[PDB]
């Protein structure tokens, strides 16, 4: 009896100086079949924090529910909402609590920090985490990471002036890298959900992808 | 339950304009043997919810009694509040995941069909605790055979009628009887609308064997 | 996996009237690097190059046996071998050991003799030919390479534009792989020249 | 992972690489393998990223609580002993961590190595990780107890550089720390690519 | 093992073989597989001898106590539900194939099937054991609605006899039981009384 | 992989997808799965790609040699026997499940050969990982003695069912119509999938990549 | 674990190896020779399987010596390293594959000094310096940091000492003595053993 | 798979299902299991499809050549002996359950059984396949000596129909064959023509 | 492999042990101490499992030191060796059994010197001399042939050298330094380390 199931799905996260984009595909699968074509992996935690998970859907559904409850309990005793950094630090301890029967989930929290600048936290299945600028996790994480490194991090480029990451240029980048991941990865496809975390709230955009 | 005993095959499910229709053959298989050919694999939770489970039949009977008590318990209070199709689906997802986390799951794959507050709900819960919603569902071998047919009708006609969805369910049941080696030609058809949950059958399909002569 | 024992990655791209073939130079046993100038790309005849990835011992064996066959073929029917003919030759060699195959995924790239039409292809361990129109990757970091080429490759690039694309794809693909890197060698095959330069990569 | 530590005449030098891997794939290249327990306590990490991170953070919380009750900073020997007893409970359960506790308490500079297996020894020069074997070569060769601060920084940087050149699981940058009597200080964080251009 | 239970208007008819084998050896050649759970409630045991005896004793205890508190003849469905509970609870530890069949004032003659997993299903007739596989086609082609208490006894004897010849784990004598409102009537069928079928010969 | 075939009024219609995966990654989005055995006989192949090619290439050369000797048109039985006998001799180690269809003197015949060596002569068949999806379309809309255009539409729907429901199949749809007087190899027949248009350019301007060494060589 | 090492200079190759033969926990020999003289300017260092090393090194040697007899001239270091690599690679998928790691050192008149590294999977690789065994991990970094292409013979031996001294204090095995040789234009020269 | 062969005065009657399953999926729902070895000699195949087809082709070749040299209709026992030889020779490599049945001028209508191991035994009627386990009791209680060519066709159709309902590996249509001195007569029984038995219901 | 050794004389016990702490193929420490001072005249030498040795030796030590505090007098060598044997034997069939081999040396005022040998299965045995590890096989025979019951302290140290010298030339492991101690009526005395 296997308690885990690979359901696929990729989640992206890019942090700006005033925003934070968290995108993911909406295809749930198993083996070679497609469960549903409409299953986004992005969840709105607070008003400035969005979590994205991929992997075993059973654990994603449970982890997300636990995080929702932990946020409510924290607001009851501390009388204030939990910050992005506090939600990342708390997730680490929750993932490591099941260290000998871990959640098969790849989480990528994206929001805004105290200052007001975009924040992105990448997590590992057992709980390890760190804050970065951009991050890709899922079944196409290895296909997208290198592109973001080159395009956003300006790695391996000798003659570039390194222009600031604007919200309009990052919106195209997320759409572009996911259109390339749907051409190679068989777990990525059908629809792309994009959540933009700004100071005026969380916006949501949906773009179609390949269905084959 | 590490190893299932008497199991059931695929359960179909498709949402239509004003309700949800669910089909399931009435057969309890013991390996490759058709042991029980008259068992109902569809249960009516309450007035707006119905359930169709595939897999271990003993687990389905345990869930049938654990759900029946819940509905009865809630009706005793009579405060107006009642479990919706979405609330039952949620409860089942937590029950399936909890069992799976304790290394002792209920070998089943359910299809929850309901109709409350003007919305048709079609849920799906497996033994690992994996759950989602969709316009049309199919478990067991129906995901490889019936799912493709249901999805090919909902792509050009997203909204279906009661008669259209029912005619599509019969076509899928007939295709499952030709290719699934663990299915029977005797099935039940449950429908949940504004009037409630109604079960019909046993029904049969119109199988043709012209290809046997060629 | 046996293929991930020595690491390495080969890439072939197509341009207007040119082809490019790049490869990593790190030779190493598992986690330890031995030399940083291992040859993974071999010349099969002026405008025809073959890049091999996988087990280093099978990379040298397959390159030597293919050369042995290629020499006899060119002497017999006194003419230059055609890119498509070499693929069939290589595929046939790999399929002889169908149940005890060589651990190497070849990547052929070159211009057709006389017509000078670009040609790139890749084969699996048992010799399964796959002729494409854009690019072909082979190595321990194909996923990373697949993502780079998919969003960088353009339909009709020139020699200079093609060199920049294949170099940026390899440099960013081998930086995500641990057992791949330590220098990158690129060969740009044109109609009258064969430019070969080693890119400045990370020595990690 | 490649982390080294050695105590010379002017305190303790701590250096580490910044690269996480998920098999052949390079997960990250900006991971901080050196965690600060407090102003006079440093802790290195090698092995299980989640294992070392959670247990060193647990040790840091224990050291802060200890200082509130006894109204004094914990020693380097007590800090390592605490951590050693923590991981011993889960011995032979899968825990993977090779830390190095460094600090300057009452008996001068102290450097202890503590792994998940059960080891807990003190020394003058340690090296944990998959690239530790390569780091040892350069370390010992250039190690001297009367090394100057500038010469000690060079040795630690050069030792991590050569280890990342030979080991595939070590790379990124080279974070260097210097523990003194007044407390540890962040010396530098040179990138391996820039070190390669300087050593060539 | 080859147990069988059929029902008629009045009540039900039970039947079983009597062979208990431990490998290729018959440890008990006259085993009594039909176990009385109550006055008008019996049960055919199949599977593990130790598991079926333990469960039958437990159910008999629980049913007896339950019937003394309610001051009424126990329902056949109640006995079957008790069996089902233990069969499902300890499904990973027990190996039983109980067939509960009896007669009560409410529903009359009933036959319940409680297979290995622990599921409970009511049928007009049920067959269990290792030798029941060979008579699946026979019971489906011979059973007819409206059988009397006399035809049911001949139907059960015929099916059990056919399973005893093909199965190595089934044999010995045949223990029948006809439960009605009047009471229970046991009957054994030995050598000459056991239905015989001419073996095809050239 | 989704390969299928049917037998219509006066001919055979073969179809297949064009996606080739190397695990859960698309290696080739336009590979040919319909192989030529002879002028009147074609073959759709799934299973092990390398074995599917080598087995069909060998049988096609054997059928070509046989055709030159006899001087007549090859039969579908001959191709079936050769394949099934060779496949059986390797004891299933040659993973090659193909759909053999052609038209000879006896008429149009469609066979399905499995890796172990078993064959089946049916009016319609489906192979591959998306075989159950294509079979559902054939078991819901197939009618005997269909028109050429009707058979092409029904076989296109079968390949489309597999392409959109199976993760191992995608890209385009390949068709192959073999009749008593013609052989129409339509590749591609239908393109249900198309890469999305770029939202921005990522061109690598010259001089963006540093170079440590450089050596040019002038070829004749 | 046995230890081999090679250092190629401007016009010479410096090779060294441990001379310890051991069975289970005891050292049976403290003056064992792991170097095989293939020719007048070619040395084949071999380590690995108990019986495979000698069987393989002697077969190659026999053929290399046979080559000179019938031809009148010796095989070059490159050709000798390719011949041995081809023979080890042929047995790899055979009935009896030799599990041996080796280093080939030689000096070609029109090519200078050559140092070849080979593992047990028959993967040939020319290198400026190399090592085999569990002690290679500890000494490869020392080499890297101190080795320069124009290194002189005197400094090559001084550099060798450093690597062997590192093994003395860091390695868990007992390697007290090492065999040292040098190949240049005047053939192979025996150098004083480095003992500790 | 459910194959069956019975014999009467004139010749023999064959029968089989048509389902070919690869797991829980029916790859071929109209398989022809009855294979002609010669003019008046047929054979029912069961077990592995690839193994039974390979052997049948080989035997058909050997029997055809043998019959052309002897210039006489081949004996049914000769065909069965050939099958037995290959079945025994490669018993560790093949998985077949062939039933050779035909008619010859010497012995008339004969039915031979060649099970997995490779043994050969002549019977008046034989059943094979995975679905033959459920009809063992039915054939033993229904078979009677003296059946005509018409009763044999109804006997085979009845037994095959009963096995198709209980077995998951058996189903589809029913392919019959009546071989006499006059020749062979094939016949298929589809949906409505397939014998039906009222399923016990409450 | 770690090495322990004990030699009991007429009125003294001589114990020695290697001071090498090692991880995989490298020696992390060359001055490690494997001796635990249980009391004023009791030494507990411990080797074995990585984490078990210290955990077990410190637990015994704590209890032996506790015994003296509450009672005013120390535990005898025999009682201390029986207490440790009883504790190791209780964990043997428990959830977490310590895999440690040890030697207990002590001097009792009314009983003289005592040398106890204990394996990981908690089997106590008094002996005139003993050893632990893979080096015990090579040195136990030397002891047997040269050890006499009336051996003097000076000859006991000379005899110890012979055993350690045998390890230097025969053992495959690297044990260059050894810790030496002696227990008599004046307590425990630190002897100069024997280095090679
Ligand atoms: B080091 O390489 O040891 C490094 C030290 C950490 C970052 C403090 N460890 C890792 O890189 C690392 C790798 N992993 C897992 C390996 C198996 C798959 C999941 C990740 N954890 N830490
Ligand atoms: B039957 O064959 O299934 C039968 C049913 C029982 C009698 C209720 N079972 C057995 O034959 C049987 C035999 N045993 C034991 C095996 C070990 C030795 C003691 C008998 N258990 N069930
Ligand atoms: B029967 O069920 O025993 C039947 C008899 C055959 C048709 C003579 N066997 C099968 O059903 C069967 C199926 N297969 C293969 C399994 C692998 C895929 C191809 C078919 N082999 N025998």
């Amino acid at each position: 009896f296997s308690p885990y199931a690979f359901n696929g799905g990729t989640v992206l996260a890019i942090a700006g100086e005033d925003f934070s984009i968290v995108a993911s595909d909406t295809r749930l699968s198993e083996g070679f079949s497609i469960h549903t074509r409409d299953s986004p992996k992005c969840y709105k935690l607070t008003d400035k924090t969005v979590i994205g998970c991929s992997g075993f859907h059973g654990d994603c559904l449970t982890l997300t529910k636990i995080i929702e409850a932990r946020l409510k309990m924290y607001k009851h005793s501390n009388n204030k909402a939990m910050t992005t950094g506090a939600i990342a630090a708390m997730l680490s301890t929750i993932l490591y609590s099941r260290r000998f029967f871990p959640y098969y989930v790849y989480n990528i929290i994206g929001g805004l920090d105290e200052e007001g600048k975009g924040a992105v936290y990448s997590f590992d299945p057992v709980g390890s985490y760190q804050r970065d600028s951009f991050k890709a996790g899922g079944s196409a994480s290895a296909m997208l990471q290198p592109l973001l490194d080159n395009q956003v991090g300006f790695k391996n480029m000798q003659n570039v002036e390194h222009v600031p990451l604007t919200l309009d240029r990052a919106m195209r980048l997320v759409k572009d890298v996911f259109i390339s991941a749907a051409e190679r990865d068989v777990y990525t496809g059908d629809a792309l959900r994009i959540c933009i975390v700004t100071k005026e709230g969380i916006r949501e955009e949906t773009v179609p992808l390949r269905k084959d | 339950t590490q190893n299932p005993m008497v199991t059931g095959t695929s359960v179909l499910g498709v949402k239509f304009d004003g309700g949800v229709v669910i089909a399931a053959d009435m057969l309890g298989s013991y390996g490759s043997l058709a042991r029980f050919r008259n068992i109902s694999r569809i249960m009516r939770v309450n007035d707006s919810t119905m359930l169709g489970a595939s897999g271990d039949y003993a687990d389905f009977q345990y869930l049938k009694q654990v759900l029946g008590q819940m509905v009865i318990d809630e009706e005793l209070l009579g405060d107006g509040h009642s479990y919706s199709p979405r609330a039952i689906h949620s409860w089942l997802t937590r029950a399936m995941y909890s069992r799976r986390s304790k290394m002792n799951p209920l070998w089943n794959t359910m299809v929850i069909g309901g109709y409350a507050d003007g919305e048709s709900f079609l849920g799906y819960v497996d033994m690992l605790g994996v759950a989602y919603e969709a316009p049309s569902l199919a478990t067991g071998y129906g995901a490889y055979l019936a799912q493709p047919l249901l999805r090919e009708v909902l792509e050009k006609q997203p909204v279906l009628s009661q008669t259209e969805a029912r005619e599509l369910v019969e076509r899928c049941m007939r295709v499952l009887y030709y290719r699934d080696a663990r299915s029977y030609n005797r099935f039940q058809i449950a429908t949940v609308t504004e009037k409630g949950v109604e079960i019909e059958g046993p029904l049969s399909a119109q199988t043709n064997w012209d290809i046997a002569h060629m | 996996s046996i293929m991930s024992y020595n690491g390495g990655a080969v890439m072939a791209m197509k341009g207007k009237n040119c082809v490019a073939i790049a490869a990593d130079r790190r030779f190493g046993i598992q986690a330890q690097m031995v030399t940083t100038d291992f040859q993974k790309i071999f010349p099969m005849g002026d405008r025809l190059y073959i890049g091999l990835a996988g087990l280093a011992t099978d990379v040298q064996t397959v390159a030597q046996r293919l050369k042995f066959r290629l020499n006899l073929y060119e002497l017999k029917e006194g003419r230059q071998i055609k890119p498509y003919t070499l693929m069939s030759m290589v595929a046939n060699l790999l399929y002889e050991k169908r149940f005890g195959p060589y651990y190497t995924e070849p990547v052929i790239a070159g211009l057709d003799p006389k017509t000078f039409k670009p040609f790139i292809c890749s084969l699996d361990l048992i010799g399964c030919p796959m002729v494409t129109d854009d690019f072909v990757v082979s190595g321990t970091c194909s996923e990373q390479m697949y993502g780079m080429c998919e969003s960088l490759w353009e339909p009709n690039m020139d020699p200079e534009h093609l060199f920049e694309t294949i170099s940026q794809a390899m440099l960013n693909a081998v930086d995500r792989d641990a057992v791949s890197g330590m220098g990158v060698i690129v060969h740009v095959i044109e109609k009258d020249k064969i430019t070969t330069r080693t890119l400045k990569a990370r020595m990690d | 992972t490649t982390t080294l530590a050695f105590k010379f005449l002017h305190g303790v030098i701590v250096a580490a690489d910044s690269r996480a891997t998920a098999g052949a794939y390079i997960a990250s290249q900006t991971v901080k393998k050196v965690i600060e327990i407090n102003p006079y306590l440093l802790g290195t990490m090698a092995g299980g990223a989640a294992d070392c991170s959670f247990w060193e953070r647990l040790l840091a919380r224990q050291c802060r609580i200890y200082e509130l009750r006894n109204k004094e900073r914990i020693s380097v020997a007590a800090a390592s002993k605490l951590l050693a007893n923590m991981v011993y409970q889960y011995k032979g359960m899968g825990l993977s961590m090779g830390t190095m506790i460094c600090g300057w308490d009452k008996r001068g500079p102290g450097l202890y190595y503590v792994d998940s297996e059960g080891n807990r020894i003190s020394g003058t020069a340690f090296s944990v990780g998959s690239g530790s074997v390569y780091a040892y070569g350069v370390m010992d060769r250039g190690y001297s107890y009367d090394l100057k601060v500038e010469e000690a920084y060079d040795l630690a940087r050069r030792a991590i550089y050569q280890a990342t050149y030979r080991d595939a699981y070590s790379g990124g940058a080279v974070n260097l720390y210097h523990v003194r009597e007044d407390g540890w200080i962040r010396v530098s964080s040179d990138n391996v690519a820039d070190l390669h251009d300087k050593y060539s | 093992t080859t147990i069988m239970a059929v029902q008629f208007n009045g009540g039900v008819v039970l039947g079983a073989d009597s062979r208990t084998t431990t490998g290729s050896y018959i440890a008990n050649r006259v085993t009594d597989k039909l176990t009385p759970i109550h006055d008008h409630i019996f049960c055919c045991r199949s599977g593990s001898a130790a598991d079926t005896q333990a469960v039958a004793d437990a159910v008999t205890y629980q049913l007896g106590f339950h019937s003394i508190e309610l001051n009424e003849p126990p329902l056949v469905h109640t006995a079957a539900s008790l069996f089902k509970e233990m069969c499902y609870r300890y499904r990973e530890d027990l190996m039983a194939g109980i067939i509960i069949a009896g007669w009560d004032p409410q529903e009359g003659g009933q036959v319940y099937s409680v297979p290995m997993g622990g599921m409970m299903v009511r049928q007009s007739f049920a067959i269990g054991g290792s030798g029941s596989s060979y008579i699946y086609g026979y019971v489906d082609a011979t059973y007819r609605e409206g059988m009397t208490k006399d035809e049911c006894l001949q139907f059960t004897a015929n099916a059990l006899a056919l399973a005893m010849e093909r199965d190595g784990s089934s044999g010995g004598v045949i223990r029948l039981a006809a439960i009605q409102e009047s009471g229970v009537e046991r009957q054994v069928l030995l050598g000459d009384q056991i239905p015989k079928f001419t073996i095809a010969t050239l | 992989t989704t390969i299928a075939g049917v037998v219509y009024k006066d001919g055979i219609v073969l179809g297949a997808d064009t996606r080739a995966t190397e695990g859960m990654v698309v290696a080739d989005k336009n590979c040919s799965k319909i192989h030529f055995i002879s002028p009147n006989i074609y073959c759709c192949g799934a299973g092990t790609a390398a074995d599917t090619d080598m087995t069909t290439q060998l049988i096609s050369s054997n059928l070509e040699l046989h055709s030159l000797t006899t001087g007549r048109l090859p039969r579908v039985v001959t191709a079936n026997r050769m394949l099934k006998q060779m496949l059986f001799r390797y004891q299933g180690y040659i993973g090659a499940a193909l759909v053999l269809g052609g038209v000879d003197v006896t008429g149009p015949h469609l066979y399905s050969i499995y890796p172990h060596g078993s064959t089946d002569k049916l009016p319609y068949v489906t192979m591959g990982s998306g075989s159950l999806a294509a079979m559902a379309v054939f078991e819901d809309k197939f009618r005997p003695d269909m028109e050429e255009e009707e058979a092409k539409k029904l076989v296109s729907e079968a390949i489309a069912a597999g392409i959109f429901n199976d993760l191992g199949s995608g890209s385009n749809i390949d068709l192959c119509v073999i009749s008593k007087s013609k052989l129409d190899f339509l590749r591609p027949f239908s393109v249900p999938n198309k890469k999305g248009t770029r939202l921005g350019r990522y061109r690598c301007e010259k001089g963006t990549t540093a170079v440590l060494t450089e050596k040019v060589t002038p070829l004749e | 674990m046995e230890y081999l090492i090679g250092i190629q200079g401007p016009d010479y190759v410096l090779v060294a190896s441990d001379r310890v033969a051991a069975s289970n926990i005891v050292q049976m020999k403290d003056d064992h020779d792991k170097m095989f003289k293939m020719s007048e300017k070619i040395l084949l260092l071999c380590v690995g399987e108990a019986g495979d090393t000698v069987q393989f090194a002697e077969y190659i040697q026999k053929n290399v010596q046979l080559y000179k007899m019938r031809n009148g001239y010796e095989l070059s270091p490159t050709a000798a390293a390719n011949f041995t690599r081809r023979n080890l690679a042929d047995c790899l998928r055979s009935r009896t594959p030799y599990h041996v790691n080796l280093l080939l050192a030689g000096y070609d008149e029109h090519e200078g000094p050559a140092l070849y590294y080979m593992d047990y999977l028959a993967a040939l690789a020319k290198a400026p310096f190399a090592a085999h065994g569990y002690g290679a991990f500890l000494t490869l970094s020392i080499l890297d940091r101190y080795y320069t292409p124009t290194i002189s013979r005197e400094r090559a031996v001084e550099l060798l000492r450093k690597c062997l001294e590192e093994l003395q204090k860091r390695f868990i095995l007992n390697l007290p003595t090492f065999s040292v040789r040098v190949i240049d234009k005047d053939g192979i020269h025996n150098l004083e053993n480095i003992a500790f």
